[PDB]
């Protein structure tokens, strides 16, 4: 089949081509932000052997978590045209940066001006109540500051390593149509 | 007070809001593609 | 079929022709504001190869989010008339600006005068209650200031790059009618 | 068929003939205010080609939104009599002004006198309660000021560009009756 | 107080509200198309 | 079958290749973070005997617990290509570090700035209430600090020993297809 | 006050947020792969 | 106050968090196995 | 205050927490069994 079996746990060095801002909130797993990277190595296989799969696109998804300032990435699919054929398989892999799981960045929040105004209003309200011997503005500003959620920005052009959690057999589009013609 | 974690994106690259009509953007796209092909 | 297979993850440099103001509120995904852009490059494909698809219109949709001051764009369809034929396919792509996902702008809000008046009324009310040894105006002004929602404006004539999340086979209108005549 | 296929995303420069005041409230999408414009260009098509469709009427609908001071327009139908034939198709397009989506104006509100009176009554009530060592008028004036809703006025004679979101095949009335005679 | 994020669109291009009748706009559209065709 | 029976309790010295941050919260067992390690010893078997299985990948899962600053690891599968054959079995093992169960690290928390601000706001509120002869900011900051959860970071390149809790018979892919062809 | 247990990761290796286009990252990936193969 | 029973593990052996890539750990594992076999 | 009935076990014999690897304990068990058989 001119295509080896990509065993479970093989990894390949890559490089990010499309960054994203990781939606890092209590609900980020459902609001994913697509990234993309492109293979620039040789697939390292368990017994010190490889398979030349370079210059190909694999599309991803992203969502960060705040505790560890990392961006968790779940791969989507692959795309390769080595020769006169096409490739489109689904990959259930992930991406690791500098040894650990998920690419890491610096979490970012924007509620500076709104929070400043809300705090100023609250302080003025407290002293105004105290020194007698506004109030309905503060609740509006809180609800306006509560609709953000911290994000982790990931550039485009950093080095990562994709790793295939579950193994699969690489096949081209035509070999996929032919077996689909059987049943 | 202020926010918590750093409140700044570290590469500021915003869009330019100039008021040009659809047809002008179309002509600019023709100019760009024509130059790029050459 | 004189038309290659646009694999998953190919991208093409484009330029925005119709801007929009991104509805950036807790409910913006359902109130989309159409944009449009027009292809001014060559479709970059995974193995360093291309397909001349330039001078064509792809219609979009937009809705911003406030945390990351970006405008998320979900493509709608394509339109091409290379030769004496037509093209109208549906594209499930998106648009990325300057490396990251979604075009970025500067979020904009308009509640300046209304909020100023509401705050003034509240402050006057507080001091009037305090110094005794209006009130029913403030609630009206809050409800008038609470019907806006911040928007991110996007000009027309900025450079972006469309990217196809899922691959598809480009076909003309006539080839679509003929296969539709089979079933 | 002497009529090309108006592909998805073609646009034509036009000019507004009937303005309107955009109902810009939390419920404006259901209370639309008709406008109308008339084609004064040549339909720009994706591959730098055109189709002379000038001097024709396309009827619209309008409703504004307050955040972005624009008036969103959803087309209704077209009307053309090039020659001895008629044309009446339904167009699902929209209208863009100066690059971005929807024509923009300046939002307008009228609650000046009523709000002035309500505020005066409230202030007088507060001081009258305070200095003892009217009230039932204020609620009436609020309910009278709460039945307006800001509107965006659009003149008649400004330049816009209609754009067809979804493509269609232009056909005359007679060709429509004949195919309707088949089934 | 004031709003939060910047309260201004960075390219001001509004519409002109002049009171002209339907027929006058129609005649202007004829003039425009006639000039454009030439 | 050229493959011995890996009895219950055999262990092999390994080395971690992909680290992770252990989700150490009251709900971490369901949000696992994948690791990976690679066999660099000989499988020690109960009666002082071995089986050369070196240079192979075994994929894992992780989740820490806070009381004992350890990261509990539950293996997923194995992958070996000794010769011209493949291996992919499921292993129900675990990993022990320096004698005891689970790799140990140093638990890490990030709520420094947010907690500092919340405490400062509370202290200012208390003294402001006390000395009269803000408040609504504090609850927002608590809810922002309550969405983290301590994590234990594990590097990549530390020495561990995998141990198989339940025994199994090692078999290649082809021997698995053939028996699957019987039924 | 402050947090509890140590509030620091002991190997700081963050990402670089530079604003380069998709095509530029693509050309960099070609350069990297071409060098690596040689 | 403080905790109750002794708050200390009596053999401190933690992990080293050094930032090395997957491939570097792979090469280290090859070096280790090659030395061990000899 | 304190507890009630005597708070002490009258023969203190605890375990030793030394950090040795699995293989080292294995080699110690071989040494022990080999000595015991002789």
């Amino acid at each position: 089949p001119r295509f080896p079996w990509i065993s479970s746990g093989s990894f390949v060095e890559a490089i990010v081509v499309e960054g994203a801002d990781a939606n890092a909130s209590v609900t980020g797993d459902k609001n994913t932000a697509p990234m993309q990277l492109r293979l620039t190595g040789k697939v390292q296989m368990p017994n010190d052997e490889e398979f030349d799969l370079t210059g190909c696109f694999v599309t991803l998804e992203a969502w960060g978590d705040v505790s560890s300032e990392r961006a968790i990435v779940r791969s989507r699919s692959i795309s390769c045209k080595l020769g006169d054929d096409d490739i489109d398989q689904k990959i259930a892999g992930h991406v690791s940066f500098m040894g650990k799981n998920g690419i890491k960045g610096e979490v970012v929040m924007r509620n500076g001006q709104i929070l400043l105004y809300a705090g100023g209003a609250g302080f003025l309200d407290g002293i105004g109540k105290g020194i007698e011997k506004a109030k309905t503005l503060s609740d509006y500003y809180i609800k306006r500051a509560e609709q953000y959620h911290p994000v982790i920005p990931i550039g485009a052009g950093n080095e990562v390593t994709l790793v295939f959690q579950d193994g699969f057999q690489l096949e081209t589009l035509e070999e996929a149509r032919a077996k689909a013609a059987a049943r | 007070g202020c926010a918590g974690v750093k409140s700044s994106f570290d590469c500021d690259a915003t869009t330019s809001d100039t008021c040009m009509t659809m047809t002008k953007a179309n002509q600019l796209a023709r100019d760009k593609a024509a130059k790029q092909a050459g």
